[PDB]
């Protein structure tokens, strides 16, 4: 059957890339070195990284990397796990199709068989009830040492937990975006000094502008020109017309003064630049007419940054000049500029009206590595806490919840009817492979720590698994590693909308 | 343990006999040779967690 | 092989420098170009000095020095 084979090599693939995971899965997992034609290689554990760095060519393979950058950006971590996941699960489904059954029953009864897992995941949790600032810290602490980084998360991260609550206190069912609390680098400095900051704090620009300090900083944002019209030259004359540039620029002089006189009577006291390459730049005697009236201007800023900014100053787009409305201005409390905190000017503006407590995170350091380790162990935690906040859990880790999910969903197919039945237990028969390689990247031989945790779920101990600090089965209390649960649900959501759209292929057409 | 002097037998370096290599012979810096370990078993471990190149 | 491909890299730049680890060793001719002969015993010229091939051998080689 031609459609048959076209799905084969799609699984095959499938199974190709998570072979290629397979053995990074865990704190524990080997390393993979990655070849490419630039003439080196470099040494990585993190299989998000290596599906980042692969040279994925197949449909399959990419819906399969895909998944992997949508459960990172989704869910806090786990790319490695629901890769993995992924491939065992269309495992199963070869075996069944092997067996001759139909995809489309394969695809419903893995909606079955995860609806189940849902369920058992939401009775898995302890409900952490977290609600003030000590739950939140706890949670915190203990998903962060549950982890590899170590080093400074207790340090850092309860800035940033004290940010990401700051923004969004109560029990709200969605949590803040990671568009809603962005970064900002600073090389100098320390790792202690970093804090968390309200509004914006960005490098240098203004120059002789009273940039000493501002009270009740209007800040306007700026799309459009503030110098000559360009073209094919900066003059539509020859720039050899000596008396005659003079002549031009002394009226494009009174316009571009009309324009700041204009950006005066608009009742600004800072500005606010979009990116300068898609525009013409701006003349510096504008910026040094517009001092004199204590004016300042910040220029050059990244387009996301700008609409994080402006949604978070009530500030809406400015598309042109006509708009000289005093509403269209934020209303910040307070501009000034911090000058110790190491090499470079920062200008940081905070206190203006938002829709919401908006925060931003001044990570800081002394190299650019450190830098880089700071940034990304910010990252996590931030993503592990507004994963945390959308669904309060701290399930156990390291191969407890799809174990005991396996068992119940084992059972389950056992109580459930029709080929769906056999392919729920199939559901089951592949997820046990995480554990499995857990143990597998562990000194522990995969088979008897399967079976182990197998039996210890099915004689009480609901969360048993392997952890950091040891290769055994020991995950009563303590020692366990926990991690809160929508990471574990969404890996199966996501893997299991994966193997739906990968079984439910037959061929792989070009237009 | 009487014989706590016979600790420090080594090959003497310019020979081929096991001397007594501190009443006599040479010595090393303990700091290098320590290092020297830790270096060797962290190249170990970096270079045999490699699996596969893909 | 895709474990051992690596250890015999590393097993073969053993074996180069091995016979010049001692006081005694024997004398090494590394040429990393043609001509540019060179001649030392103290394995770790040469080891700044031999082109490794294989990123084993590379990154070994890197912690070395």
């Amino acid at each position: 059957d031609k459609p048959a084979q076209i799905r084969f090599s799609n699984i095959s693939a499938a199974k190709a890339v998570a072979d290629a995971i397979r053995t990074s899965l865990g704190p524990k997992g080997m390393d993979k070195m990655i070849q490419d034609g630039k003439g080196d290689v470099t040494i990585t554990n993190d299989g998000a990284t290596i599906l980042k760095q692969m040279q994925v060519l197949h449909p399959a393979a990419r819906m399969l990397v895909e998944l992997s950058k949508a459960q990172d950006i989704e869910a806090g971590d786990g790319t490695t796990s629901v890769v993995i996941i992924a491939g065992s699960l269309l495992d199963s489904c070869t075996k069944l199709l092997q067996k001759g059954i139909h995809p489309t029953i394969i695809s419903e009864s893995f909606q079955k068989a995860l609806e189940k897992g849902i369920e058992i995941l939401t009775d898995m949790s302890r409900p952490v009830e977290l609600s003030d600032r000590e739950t939140l810290l706890n949670s915190a602490t203990t998903s962060l040492n549950s982890k590899v980084v170590s080093q400074y998360s207790s340090l850092l991260s309860p800035m940033s937990v004290n940010a990401v609550m700051k923004v969004i206190d109560p029990a709200t069912a969605t949590s803040v975006d990671l568009r809603d609390i962005k970064i900002v680098k600073k090389l100098g400095g320390t790792i202690d000094d970093c804090e968390l900051v309200e509004g914006l704090v960005l490098t240098q620009k203004v120059s002789n502008s009273g940039i000493t300090r501002v009270e009740k900083a209007k800040i306007g944002l700026i799309q459009f020109c503030l110098s000559a019209p360009k073209t094919d030259m900066d003059n539509q004359i020859v720039v050899s017309d000596y008396a005659q540039m003079d002549r031009v620029l002394r009226e494009e002089r009174a316009y571009i003064l009309n324009l700041v006189k204009q950006i005066k009577k608009t009742g600004c006291n800072v500005l606010l630049i979009q990116k300068s390459i898609l525009r013409d730049a701006l003349s510096d005697l504008a910026l040094h007419f517009l001092n004199k009236m204590k004016i300042m201007v910040i220029k050059d800023i990244e387009r996301e940054d700008i609409e994080f900014i402006c949604k978070t100053i009530g500030t809406k787009p400015v598309a042109h000049i006509d708009q000289f409305t005093a509403d269209m201005l934020g209303s910040a409390e307070l501009a000034e500029e911090v000058n110790l905190n190491g090499s470079g000017k920062l200008l940081k503006i905070t206190g203006c009206a938002s829709p919401g407590k908006t925060v931003t995170i001044v990570v800081r350091g002394s190299n650019k590595l450190v830098i880089e380790e700071a940034e990304r162990s910010i990252h996590d935690a931030l993503c592990v806490i507004r994963c945390l906040v959308k669904k309060r859990a701290l399930i156990a880790g390291g191969g407890a919840p799809e174990i005991e999910l396996a068992l119940r969903l084992t059972e389950y197919s056992r109580t459930l009817s029709g080929m769906e039945s056999y392919c729920v237990r199939a559901f089951a028969d592949a997820m046990e492979v995480i554990p499995s390689t857990l143990a597998e990247n562990a000194g522990l031989n995969p088979i008897s720590t399967v079976t182990e945790l197998r039996n210890r779920h099915a004689q009480g101990e609901k969360t048993a698994g392997i952890n950091v600090r040891k290769g055994g089965i020991s995950n009563i209390l303590e020692e366990l590693v926990v991690q809160p649960l929508l990471v574990s649900v969404s890996a199966l959501t996501l893997a299991t909308e994966t193997v739906r759209s990968i079984l439910k292929i037959d061929d792989v057409v070009n237009t | 343990p009487e014989r706590k002097n016979l600790k420090w037998i080594g090959l003497d370096l310019s020979n081929g006999k096991p001397r007594d290599n501190k009443q006599a012979g040479v010595f090393e810096p303990t700091i290098v040779k320590v290092k020297s370990l830790k270096f060797a078993t962290e190249a170990a471990i970096t270079i045999l967690r490699i699996d596969d190149l893909i | 092989t895709i474990r051992s491909q690596n250890v015999m890299a590393a097993a073969s730049i053993a074996n180069i420098v091995k016979s010049s680890l001692g006081p005694v060793g024997l004398d090494k001719m590394l040429v990393d170009d043609i001509g540019d002969v060179t001649i030392t015993n103290d394995g770790a010229t040469i080891l700044k000095l031999l082109e490794v091939e294989h990123p084993a051998a590379k990154v070994l080689c890197e912690l070395a020095d």
